[PDB]
């Protein structure tokens, strides 16, 4: 049923689709530690919003010359499109996540991303510090070691799955390098 | 609260009559700047988080007193200046709100509605207020017709006050 | 203007189940639609002082500044907001009140028979 | 300062295109519309309109701009009878803006939660927000 | 008055926040269909007169006992005073057709109209079933293909069905 | 007249306030309106003296006493046919003075206020002027959004009738 | 209202017109495989925005040149325009499958188009590899045959509509030959 | 309901007044002429069956389509000659009301109000009811002063269809 | 106390009519969709004790001036009645479902609610801010898209029912009002 996730992510639209009960069960077999991968994939979006509004900030507060005049997160629909830019990496690494795999990864959102950013003008090396956050940010939530929020969930360890995303956060690193 | 579509109702219903072809064509100017009035409230969400304070740092750029002087009624201490991202908000937040409806309808009762009284006895004057969205008419980073729908409401709410 | 046209029907039921008052009957016939395009958009603002002095307050006007005293309330605030305030004179209260259409008082001299 | 890009036309064009294609029929297509929802209401149509883009298209095209996969999952404590996953992709916006620089007024500015956007006014923790402080009666 | 534009502010201003994303683009579908209601409530009031006149003969032929004397719509006072609240329910059903909510029907119509006639006696159960006749004269009018190119407006009919039995369940 | 212009400015000195977006974007929908609008007033006014013949026939097609009965009411001399002929010239000329302005106002000033008091001191059927319209209203040959701006003043002339 | 298509086309203005249910059956009785037809556009245009995009690019990375300073794919404007170019001359394919002729093709999009882009410099070379990729996507859309996306269908064959497509192309590719 | 009675109470109930000399004639004159108005009121409804049909066909003879014509609001019919037989039924009984009390109240209150939206509503003409009443004006077969009293409350029904 | 089955009958009674028909095929259909309202009334009163946690636990944080000394809700019997009074109105709208009729929610309990509260002293917009936030917690409910419970339904859509319960809701609030 993992084709049933395929075809919403193949589509190229916007279109709604859930699982009952039933394909649960498939989806919980097929993938393996089923009940480790979905609960890392729930502790990233539901504090997402706050993972992207730290790192670009905190991308601010190492470079600020982007916030000057003629800076790149000048002009505040552009800082908005650094927020947009922010946003679709962490629901597209959720998904390598959830899929096991950077297959969807590299066609979907890291295909010529290298060539788009140096023909927009996009300082690049600037976005390798705030994905390196992300880096760090994830792995502070699927280990729960995050110092401010802590969830609650299951006993035992989650470090294949920590050590994951590093592989799958250094992709995008070396992509737009 | 006074929406464009809501006194072509109100002028249909005491002179107690049904909508005629008169009021059927002005809520069809009101579903003609529809969608170039609804890029703008959307996308000034989209843009919101510099405005407030790159707003307010046009006001003490300006006026150098306000952090200066010993009164509960300026942004001098750090008491001031959390009242100053609550109440120059309201003033971005009802000009997203006429957007919504097409017209002038939810600060006219909510903002301008007895506004003296307030100004009078807290002496908290509009020449810092009218500065304080001057700074929101020229930055907003807006072109075409969706900036001069959001530079509507902008200026008469600066008329108001001045 | 008593013609089938001008009738207010629905501010007519609300009299008679005693929901309004004669004094928010009368208000609702100065901001009736028919008074306006009748009485109100063919004379200027000094003239429309004359009209809702002599009919409202049922006396004459006392003298030409009084049209002059008046005329900037329905250019300010309105129509609407030029009735509440002759609606809530003394001398609207003190002969008429809250249950009496109005009327021209003192018309007219006891000994005699020509009167104004 | 949000668009001070209005106008900018560098492109060159000398007039050695106007015999073959007139300036009125410039990159104008029909682009044809379809509502196909098998019912009985589903109509074809065809518009014919200015065709533009962007530079960014290679690998981002329109249909595809800016669609990336949310997960929104409902779990509670051994719930796993009423438990459920979902998946949508759609045209997603990020979180609202940056602030100003700031120094330390009041407090910079927010926004959270699901029905609104809230927003509140903390100076740089600790989040004032019309306590009245200055409480001072002259007895 | 409110229409639905009007909703989500106040529904947002005690909320606190400002208006999200996710709710406008179903507001910026509705005018897609802002043409499909103008149409739609030119349907009705064309025929204002036909629809009134057309379902009070149909009442009083099968309710008999209002039109005989001593019955509650004999005089001529109040035969013309049946007819006028005939009238008025059709003006504030389509005042909410164009709206977008009932909130002007149910606020200045709807609020004690049964009340008002359970202090005046008129069968408050008979009222409903007049209205019905002009739910089955308005819904039946607003589908015609004449005066407007075909195409389905189906879901913007069951808004103008659902104020009509609104005030089939006010009046009893 | 009420117009769609001339009640965007009724309110405005409703309250006395100046114009805002609120009356902009009436005079707005108005504009867009009028071009179907005044295609529609050409082509009544074109084929007029076709329109104002036929709907005579109409009637004494219909109702045949009134072209034999004695009496002064009814078109049965020389002056009552010609006092017939110009009552449907009327009845034309508040159409295409209404679809000019974009609203009722020509014929609430000239026709509709005061009808019923001349109808029932002259002992005019109401009925004879439906059928004189009700000939125009499907036999003026207009298609489409022309035809859908003449069917609602000739409708609103009906209803007053009806 | 074929001619009436064809009048959104021919006086040169901007509108939106539709054809309804009983106007549809008119056309589909005239027309000939209609349900097919209009499968056969809608196949194209729901991937019109990806077409464009596997075409450029696939010109792009077997004619490397092209991106060069100094090549007709730098200068983000010029290639904002080849992208823009290759959408032109899609919608244009996607009518002439709806309008079962290439007549309208012929002179509004490839009247004039081979000594108007000498007239630019463009490698025509590169044009004709542009629009070969487009043959080979619209032969996969119809016939249900795309590597990555299926949809659904009534069940049967499409193979005249595949090469009536592919004879469309080749009239766009002998344009610029 | 205005009598002579319920008139001469409501001027001394404006002045505060005592019922003086002034309203004791007012009341005297009501019974000087309650001898000839009740005979009159007593013999319209002996022969109110010969009256009600004799001017219903009076009707018919005069309007000859109304018997002629379909629809609903003519009497081509059976229930459509019974409902007009209940209308002149109303119109007679209602005459007979008014020599009792001495005045015009009872079809004041029961009659003329609201009977303009009827009538133009229903479809119904108000010169139908001016040949039905102009029947039972000179054929109730009353003389003297008996005949100055009916005929004085008739064409007040004749003058309010007028 | 009126049924919807009761409805047509003093429909069919003042008209003097038999049942034809006509107005029978409302009700046949009424019958079929039975169980998908049977199938929805049962999940609204087993999750009826959070429902009433977040009753007034959540209209408090956002006036907490009643729990202030000399509020409207600072003893610990007030505060026992607005758990109280706010767990038999829903109560009685699940009453009111299943004969589809509101007229059993107005002669019980919203004939006269209004004129008792302004005598006990409580506001009427605290409460119809404790109104409205059962209204969303009641509708998530019977679509089975609540976050932290998830229960067992069928699949289809009752978005014709889920605005049946907002019907009543409303007229909850406006009878405070
Ligand atoms: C439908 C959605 C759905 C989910 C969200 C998961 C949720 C989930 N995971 C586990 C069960 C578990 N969950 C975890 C996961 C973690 N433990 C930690 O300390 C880390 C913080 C975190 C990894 C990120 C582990 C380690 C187990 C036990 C081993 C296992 O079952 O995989 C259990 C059973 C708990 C129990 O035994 O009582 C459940 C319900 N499974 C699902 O079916
Ligand atoms: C002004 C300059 C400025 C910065 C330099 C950064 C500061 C910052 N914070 C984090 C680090 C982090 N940031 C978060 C994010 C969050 N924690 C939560 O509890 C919320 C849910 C969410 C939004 C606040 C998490 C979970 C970590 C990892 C754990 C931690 O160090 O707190 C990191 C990455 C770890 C590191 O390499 O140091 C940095 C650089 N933020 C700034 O503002
Ligand atoms: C009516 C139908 C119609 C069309 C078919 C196109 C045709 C067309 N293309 C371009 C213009 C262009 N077309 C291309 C396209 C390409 N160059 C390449 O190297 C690639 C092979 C290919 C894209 C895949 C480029 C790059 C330009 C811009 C050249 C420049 O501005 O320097 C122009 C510009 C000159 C002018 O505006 O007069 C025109 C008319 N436009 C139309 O209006
Ligand atoms: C499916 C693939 C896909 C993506 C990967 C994203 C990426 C993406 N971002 C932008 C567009 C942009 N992206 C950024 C982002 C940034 N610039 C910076 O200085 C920061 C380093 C960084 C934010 C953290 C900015 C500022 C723009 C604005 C440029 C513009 O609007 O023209 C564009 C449009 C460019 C174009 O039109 O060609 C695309 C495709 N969106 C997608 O649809
Ligand atoms: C001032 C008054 C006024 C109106 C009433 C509307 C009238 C109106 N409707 C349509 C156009 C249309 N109108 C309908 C409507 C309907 N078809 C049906 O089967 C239903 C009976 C009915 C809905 C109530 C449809 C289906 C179309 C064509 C589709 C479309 O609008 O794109 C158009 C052409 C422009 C367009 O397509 O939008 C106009 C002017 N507009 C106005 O300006
Ligand atoms: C870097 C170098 C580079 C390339 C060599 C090309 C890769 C490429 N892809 C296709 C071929 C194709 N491309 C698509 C297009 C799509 N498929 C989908 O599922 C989406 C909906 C849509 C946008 C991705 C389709 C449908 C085919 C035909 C199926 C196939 O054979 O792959 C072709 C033509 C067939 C052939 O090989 O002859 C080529 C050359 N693109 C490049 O960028
Ligand atoms: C309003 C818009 C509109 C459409 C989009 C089409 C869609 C459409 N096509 C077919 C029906 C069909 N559609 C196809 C087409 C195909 N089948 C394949 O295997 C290929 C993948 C593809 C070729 C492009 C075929 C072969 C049939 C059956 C034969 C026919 O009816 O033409 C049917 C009837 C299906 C049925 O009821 O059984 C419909 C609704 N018709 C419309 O009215
Ligand atoms: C002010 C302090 C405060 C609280 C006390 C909580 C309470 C709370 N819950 C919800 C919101 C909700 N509350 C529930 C109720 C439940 N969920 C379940 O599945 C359980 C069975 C059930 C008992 C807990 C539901 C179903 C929603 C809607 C969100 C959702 O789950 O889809 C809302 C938003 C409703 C609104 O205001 O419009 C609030 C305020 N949150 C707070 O901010
Ligand atoms: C039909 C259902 C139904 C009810 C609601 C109650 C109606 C009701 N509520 C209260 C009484 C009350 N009800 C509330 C509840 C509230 N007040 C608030 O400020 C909040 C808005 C709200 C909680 C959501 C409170 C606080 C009291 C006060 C108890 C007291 O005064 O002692 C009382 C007085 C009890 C007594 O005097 O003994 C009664 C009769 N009875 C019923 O049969
Ligand atoms: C013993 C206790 C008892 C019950 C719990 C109900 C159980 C019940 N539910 C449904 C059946 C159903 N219930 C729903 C309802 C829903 N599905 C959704 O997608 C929404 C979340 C939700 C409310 C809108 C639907 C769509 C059906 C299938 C249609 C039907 O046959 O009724 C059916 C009919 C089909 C079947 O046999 O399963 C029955 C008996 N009846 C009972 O006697
Ligand atoms: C209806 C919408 C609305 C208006 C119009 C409004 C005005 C308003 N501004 C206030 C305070 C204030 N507003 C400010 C803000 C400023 N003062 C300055 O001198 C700065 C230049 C400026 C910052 C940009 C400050 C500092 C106070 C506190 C004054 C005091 O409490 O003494 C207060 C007192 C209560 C409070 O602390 O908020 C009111 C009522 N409040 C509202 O809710
Ligand atoms: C603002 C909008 C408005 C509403 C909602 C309204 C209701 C309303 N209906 C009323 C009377 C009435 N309504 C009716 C109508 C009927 N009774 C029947 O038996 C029939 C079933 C039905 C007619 C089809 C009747 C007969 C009266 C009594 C008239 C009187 O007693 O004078 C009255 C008393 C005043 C009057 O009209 O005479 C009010 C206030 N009035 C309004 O102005
Ligand atoms: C612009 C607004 C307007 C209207 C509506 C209007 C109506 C109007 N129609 C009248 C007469 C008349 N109207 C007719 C018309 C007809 N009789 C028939 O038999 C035909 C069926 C029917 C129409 C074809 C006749 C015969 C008279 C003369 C009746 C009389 O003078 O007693 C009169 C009496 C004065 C006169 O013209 O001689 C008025 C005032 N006048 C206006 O200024
Ligand atoms: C006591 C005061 C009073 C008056 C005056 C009154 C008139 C009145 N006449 C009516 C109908 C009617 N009146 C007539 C009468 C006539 N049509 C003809 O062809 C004849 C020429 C003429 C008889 C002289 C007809 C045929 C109807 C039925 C109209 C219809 O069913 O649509 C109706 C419609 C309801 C009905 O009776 O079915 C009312 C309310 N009702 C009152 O309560």
């Amino acid at each position: 049923m993992l084709d049933a996730f395929s075809r919403v992510v193949v589509n190229s639209d916007a279109k709604a689709a859930y699982v009952g009960g039933s394909d649960l069960q498939a989806l919980k077999s097929f993938i393996a530690d089923g009940n480790k991968r979905l609960d890392a994939v729930n502790s990233i979006v539901s504090n997402a919003s706050c993972m992207v509004s730290d790192a670009v900030s905190g991308m601010i507060c190492e470079n600020p010359g982007l916030i000057s005049p003629g800076g790149n997160c000048y002009t505040n629909r552009r800082m908005a499109a650094c927020l947009r830019d922010g946003e679709i990496i962490l629901r597209y690494v959720s998904y390598a996540l959830l899929a096991g795999d950077a297959s969807v990864l590299e066609d979907r959102c890291l295909n010529g991303l290298k060539e788009t950013y140096i023909a927009l003008g996009v300082p690049t090396n600037s976005s390798i510090r705030a994905v390196s956050i992300m880096k760090a940010q994830a792995v502070a939530f699927i280990t729960n070691t995050a110092t401010e929020r802590k969830m609650s969930f299951a006993a035992g360890d989650c470090t294949s799955l920590a050590s994951e995303v590093a592989s799958y956060f250094d992709r995008v690193g070396a992509a737009i390098s | 609260m006074k929406t464009p579509i809501t006194e072509a109702i109100a002028t249909a219903d005491n002179q107690g009559r049904f909508l005629s072809n008169t009021e059927l064509q002005a809520v069809n100017g009101r579903y003609q700047r529809a969608t170039a009035s609804l890029t703008a409230a959307k996308a000034l969400t989209g843009s919101a988080q510099r405005l407030i304070t790159g707003a307010a740092q046009a006001v003490y750029n300006k006026f150098p007193y306000t952090t200066q002087m010993p009164g509960p009624a300026y942004a001098s201490s750090a008491i001031g200046k959390a009242k100053c991202a609550r109440d120059i908000g309201y003033y971005l937040r009802m000009v997203t709100y006429c957007l919504v409806v097409g017209g002038t309808g939810p600060m006219d009762e909510y903002l301008v509605a007895g506004l003296e009284e307030i100004n009078r006895s807290f002496d908290l004057s509009p020449s810092w207020y009218i500065e304080a969205l001057q700074y929101i008419k020229n930055s907003h980073g807006l072109s075409g017709q969706v900036a001069n729908e959001a530079n509507a409401y902008i200026d008469y709410a600066i008329n108001t006050l001045s | 203007q008593i013609l089938k046209s001008t009738k207010q029907p629905f501010l007519e039921s609300q009299l008679r189940f005693n929901q309004i008052s004669i004094k928010d009957f009368i208000k609702g016939l100065v901001l009736s639609a028919p008074f306006r395009d009748l009485n109100y958009n063919v004379n200027n603002n000094y003239r429309f002082v004359e009209i809702c002095v002599q009919r409202v307050l049922g006396r004459d006007i006392y003298n030409e500044r009084e049209k002059i005293a008046w005329s900037i309330i329905i250019a300010t605030q309105g129509l609407e907001g030029f009735i509440d305030t002759l609606l809530n004179t003394q001398e609207y209260l003190s002969n008429f009140g809250d249950s009496i259409v109005p009327f021209q008082r003192r018309r007219i001299i006891p000994q005699r028979s020509k009167g104004e | 300062g949000e668009e001070e890009e209005t106008v900018d036309k560098e492109a060159p064009r000398p007039e050695l295109y106007n015999k073959y294609f007139s300036a009125d029929r410039l990159h104008k297509a029909p682009e044809i519309l379809f509502e196909y929802n098998k019912t009985k209401y589903d109509r074809v149509g065809v518009r014919y309109t200015e065709v533009t883009s962007k530079a960014s298209e290679r690998f981002f095209p329109k249909s595809r701009m800016n669609r990336a996969p949310v997960i929104e999952i409902s779990y509670r404590e051994g719930a796993v009878s009423t438990a459920s996953v979902s998946l949508s992709m759609p045209e997603i916006s990020g979180p609202p803006a940056l602030p100003f620089p700031v120094p330390k007024g009041d407090v910079t500015t927010t926004m959270v939660t699901d029905p609104t956007t809230g927003r509140l006014k903390l100076e740089f923790k600790v989040d004032g927000a019309a306590v009245s402080a200055y409480s001072d009666p002259r007895a | 008055m409110l229409d639905a534009f009007a909703k989500v502010v106040a529904q947002a201003d005690a909320r606190g926040e400002f208006l999200s994303n996710t709710q406008i683009d179903a507001l910026s579908k509705m005018v897609k269909e802002g043409n499909q209601r103008l149409d739609i409530v030119n349907k009705v009031t064309s025929n204002a007169s036909a629809i009134v006149t057309n379902s009070a003969r149909a009442l009083f032929a099968e309710q008999p006992q209002l039109i005989q004397p001593g019955g509650n719509a004999y005089t001529s006072r109040r035969m013309a005073a049946c007819l006028r609240d005939m009238e008025i329910v059709l003006r504030y059903v389509s005042y909410a057709m164009i709206a977008g909510d009932s909130s002007v029907l149910d606020d200045r119509c709807l609020n004690g109209l049964r009340e008002t006639y359970q202090a005046l006696g008129t069968p408050g159960s008979s009222v409903a079933v007049a209205i019905q006749k002009m739910k089955d004269a308005s819904v039946a009018l607003a589908n015609d293909t004449t005066g407007t190119p075909i195409g389905d407006c189906s879901s913007l009919v069951a808004e103008l069905a659902g104020y009509f039995d609104r005030a089939a369940v006010s009046v009893v």
